[PDB]
């Protein structure tokens, strides 16, 4: 009967009955008169009509959107989608954490790239890392004033930019004259760096090791193929 | 000082402060004990705080121990449905084989 009524009711009007409606619990029906985008919208998190909840997004127009959209999406488990709009909202942190969870290196270039734009220090280290990319974290840290820590790095996973940076770091304390400040030695003296001979550098394990990166290390596992990193690969890693 | 101990190519000590900071509660700090490593037990606890298999599906799979992951999520009525993209594909690797270092104690010089 109401249906006669309804072409004889607009706009406004909708809205009101649409949150009697909304109190009757016929969400969906409530859906059908929907008349708000905001109204649209709240109701559509209720409601959760997923692709169509993104139409009436169309372009969101605001990421808080996405970002309460993003939980419930999360929710719904709808990650293929929800990895659309996060991205699309680049909200990075929620993001990487599924990201992370089943763990994925394009995610990371892209990432990388957004790491470059975050502006504290620390994550993209982790990233660099994450990675695999000695030389990313010692480029982070190069535009940081990290300086000591890089040389820490540049050391033990050896690029040898310890010897590179260390002279720069070093430099520094030399601006900041005093002798002890100032500090002095690569293969010999002070330090005695490659004939100290000792755990960052060579070639065969590294050839191994070329290889090893290549392959998954193997246990039991599944398509998100294995890598390890435990006693075992403490031992080989020696040998 | 869990990242120097990260640094420097070695195993221990990161994990008993791993222990001892997990059991100092945790929603987003668990992925420090896990990178360098290959295997977590975090994810005992893990799945506690998301408890939605999903994690512990993503995180599973690979000791080849999705599988537990799956018991529960089928249990509960499970709701998982779709994915985006992440397969294992970033490198969680470096550190210090044989020749050239790690640096427990760095030595130096006033010269």
């Amino acid at each position: 009967m109401a249906d006669k009524v309804l072409p004889t009711i607009p706009k406004e009007q909708r809205t009101r009955v649409a949150h009697f409606l909304e109190k009757q619990g016929f969400k969906q029906q409530a859906l059908t008169v929907s008349t708000d985008p905001e109204h649209r919208f709240e109701l559509a998190l209720q409601l959760g009509e997923l692709k169509i909840a993104y139409q009436l997004a169309v372009e969101a127009e605001s990421e808080q959107k996405w970002k309460q959209l993003a939980e419930l999406a999360i929710s719904k488990c709808q990650f293929s989608l929800a990895q659309e709009c996060l991205h699309h909202a680049q909200d990075y942190g929620g993001l990487l954490l599924l990201a992370t969870a089943s763990g994925n290196a394009s995610m990371v270039n892209k990432l990388a790239e957004g790491a470059e734009r975050d502006g504290k220090n620390n994550v993209a280290f982790m990233s660099y890392f994450l990675q695999g990319k000695l030389d990313a974290c010692l480029e982070l840290l190069i535009r940081t004033g990290r300086l000591p820590e890089a040389a820490f790095l540049a050391r033990t996973y050896l690029p040898s930019q310890v010897s590179r940076v260390v002279k720069l770091w070093r430099e520094n304390l030399s601006k900041v004259n005093q002798k002890a400040a100032e500090s002095l030695a690569d293969p010999t003296e002070y330090e005695n760096l490659f004939p100290g001979l000792k755990e960052a550098f060579v070639v065969e394990e590294w050839v191994k090791e070329t290889h090893a990166d290549l392959w998954p290390a193997k246990q039991y596992p599944l398509v998100t193929p294995n890598e390890e990193r435990n006693v075992m690969e403490e031992a080989k890693g020696f040998q | 000082l869990s990242f120097l101990y990260l640094i420097t190519g070695n195993l221990e000590k990161l994990r008993k402060m791993m222990k001892i900071a997990e059991i100092r509660k945790d929603m987003s700090g668990h992925y420090q004990n896990a990178l360098y490593l290959g295997d977590v037990s975090e994810r005992v606890r893990i799945l506690k705080n998301c408890g939605q298999k999903s994690l512990a599906y993503l995180s599973a799979a690979t000791h080849g121990l999705d599988e537990e992951a799956e018991s529960l999520k089928e249990t509960f009525d499970p709701e998982k449905e779709t994915i985006p993209d992440i397969d294992p594909n970033a490198k969680l690797l470096q550190p210090p084989a044989p020749i050239m270092p790690l640096d427990t104690n760095w030595p130096l010089l006033t010269v």
